[PDB]
């Protein structure tokens, strides 16, 4: 009769499942050194599974079917996927799955977070032909990602151009997207930066033109967002009128200057609803007190002493 | 425009120009301003900025000059010199010119900080004009481990430029007019007598 199952494998010691609706698998990455439901997930089907959440597990090296997310094809109707700190996974293999099957009729939300820095992934827009006398392979990025409301890619080594291509191709829909998290992605650079490789650039003007109605942005740990780069957001204020909640916290570069002029041009839109700058060592205390006093933000968080961002349950399902 | 005598506590945090003679130049040392660390397992390059009262014109929170050794996850870091950033740092004492000191008083002196390309622009005994921000730094005994009620705060000039002097410039600039006059005089038949009589 079980519809919702959670397992939190705190420690280690040494076919159809139509009933199920939500599977949450959470592991202590230090203690757990394999993948518990590996056989079950690849062999079985869970055809009514709405939500899946796998964190802290370690994918086997001996099984490219696991590493290529071949099992993940098993689960249509999968309204949300969250996947985080799965140490031997890669976003590259995931995007290779997304290229070559209409795997999901509908994802409302996607959340992928690899931990260690794998090499640069660019959006693999190559559409090969077996012969020009034969069809080019239909690339399923659009119909797979067309549905998304929440896209979360924190820490995932996605290149800035890959995300622009997701928007220029309109694989990401925009008219339905509401919350975007790209924090901790070292391969993002903004247009004003003179130092780059061109395919790491994010064209925020194109992106914010595409997906204008979004509510919630997260750029925390995005060290590349220096004060100069924030100028790109200032001039693209007209395209983010839906934005209510802005997380840019734990940025060790961003001075209060950029914060202030961003909120001031945003005020030309009525405060921003909420803003997070916990741990941002460079925002001057008097500036954020001015932000409160002149009421440019309804709520702003400035817990300078907060060392970390992964609030369990709220921000992350990576264990402890 | 001041000297190490008439430079006064009213001038603190203002931009000042001081004339004097250099003495007691410190050794040149690299001052750490940024360190970069390869997290061996994680693959990312972490980094850390640093601050003290000399590196910045405003009193940013200090950073204890400690190198990282572990990631947030506990992964062992390795420090990357060559990507890490150090400025050259030098501390010099500018002394009041003895010709200016009033009757029966000895010359006053103040300490200047010089960074990067300003380093080694002077040696001791150079008469100089320094421009920089006059500042205070340190606790001044307000930290309760110091019982002494009366000691003052340390003060410095954070240097922005250094001009050597022999105005009554150490090396005089020569116009083409000066070049031509110098050559014209050299052809006068008794020029050695003219110059030595001069």
């Amino acid at each position: 009769l079980l519809k919702k199952i959670e397992l939190i494998f705190v420690n280690s010691l040494v076919v159809i499942y139509s009933e199920l609706e939500k599977i949450t698998l959470i592991c202590d990455k230090k203690k757990i050194k394999n993948f518990p439901l590996c056989r079950a997930l690849l062999r079985g089907q869970f055809p009514l599974l709405q939500k899946l959440t796998i964190t802290g597990v370690t994918f086997p090296m001996n099984n490219q079917d696991i590493m290529n997310f071949q099992w993940l094809l098993n689960f249509p109707d999968l309204k949300e996927l969250w996947i985080e700190d799965n140490d031997n996974c890669e976003l590259s293999k995931f995007l290779q799955l997304l290229k070559f099957s209409n795997v999901w009729k509908n994802l409302e939300k996607l959340t992928f977070r690899e931990n260690k820095l794998y090499p640069i992934v660019n959006l693999d827009e190559d559409q090969p032909v077996t012969n020009d006398d034969e069809v080019p392979s239909m690339l399923f990025y659009k119909e797979n990602l067309q549905n998304l409301e929440k896209l979360d890619l924190m820490g995932t080594s996605i290149s800035g151009s890959a995300l622009t291509r997701l928007c220029e191709q309109e694989y990401l829909d925009g008219r339905k997207l509401r919350s975007l998290n790209i924090g901790n992605c070292p391969n993002i650079q903004f247009p004003n930066n003179h130092a780059h490789t061109a395919r790491m650039i994010l064209d925020v003007n194109a992106v914010l033109k595409r997906l204008s109605k979004l509510e919630e942005i997260n750029l925390s740990h995005l060290s590349s967002l220096n004060d100069s780069t924030m100028k790109s957001f200032i001039i693209n204020v007209p395209f983010l009128e839906n934005l209510k909640r802005l997380d840019i916290s734990h940025n060790f570069e961003i001075t209060g200057i950029s914060i202030y002029e961003f909120l001031k041009k945003f005020q030309m839109d009525q405060p921003l609803a909420y803003l997070n700058i916990d741990g941002c060592s460079q925002v001057s205390h008097i500036t954020v007190n001015m932000i409160r006093a002149q009421n440019l933000v309804t709520q702003v968080d400035c817990v300078y002493e907060r060392d970390v961002w992964r609030k369990f349950g709220i921000n992350s399902y990576s264990y402890s | 425009a001041l000297s190490p005598r008439t430079l006064t506590a009213q001038h603190l945090n203002k931009l000042v120009s001081v004339e004097g003679i250099v003495t007691k130049t410190s050794l040149v040392r690299p001052k750490l301003i940024r360190s970069v660390h390869y997290a061996a397992k994680t693959g990312r390059f972490h980094y850390r900025d640093y601050t003290d009262a000399t590196t910045t014109l405003t009193t940013r929170i200090p950073t204890p000059a400690i190198y990282p050794t572990e990631d947030t996850e506990g992964n062992k870091l390795t420090t990357e010199y060559g990507y890490s950033t150090f400025i050259d740092h030098q501390r010099i004492t500018v002394q009041e010119m003895p010709e200016m000191a009033p009757a029966g008083q000895l010359p006053r002196s103040i300490d200047v900080i010089l960074d990067d390309d300003l380093v080694d622009k002077t040696k001791p005994g150079d008469r100089v004009n320094v421009v920089g921000v006059f500042k205070s730094l340190g606790a001044g005994g307000m930290n309760q481990s110091n019982s002494n009620t009366l000691i003052g705060f340390k003060t410095l000039i954070l240097g922005n430029t250094v001009y050597p002097l022999h105005a009554r410039a150490a090396r005089q600039m020569l116009t083409d007019f000066d070049i031509r006059n110098i050559n014209k005089l050299s052809k006068k038949k008794d020029i050695f007598d003219i110059l030595s009589q001069s």
